[PDB]
């Protein structure tokens, strides 16, 4: 089972401070593309009530 | 330079208002003064001074 992370800049999440001088503000953004896929959904087994 | 102003009271995270300086001119002409006399050379000469 495997985790896809996606960024076009680096690897990880992508957490940025920024400021706004127009407003007095610090932004605080955060930003991530993920996918999650089984390469053998066999390979996992549920447990059903 | 246009003149001093006062700054404005402004909300917490409101965008602060452009008031730039303006400026204008104030324009030069240069009028030719002139002034002239001739002496004769036989009065160089002759005179005390
Ligand atoms: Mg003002
Ligand atoms: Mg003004």
């Amino acid at each position: 089972i495997h985790t896809i992370l996606y960024a076009p800049n680096g690897q990880d999440v992508e957490i940025k401070d920024y400021e706004d001088p127009i407003r007095d503000i610090t932004g605080v953004n955060g930003r991530l593309h993920v996918d999650c896929q089984y390469s053998q959904g066999r390979s996992s087994a549920t447990v059903q009530y | 330079a246009s003149d001093e102003e006062f700054a404005r009271p402004t909300g917490q995270g409101a965008e602060i208002r452009d008031d730039g300086e303006t400026y204008t001119t104030v324009a030069w002409n240069a009028t030719k003064l002139t002034e002239g006399s001739r002496v004769t050379d036989e009065m160089r000469d002759q005179a005390m001074v």
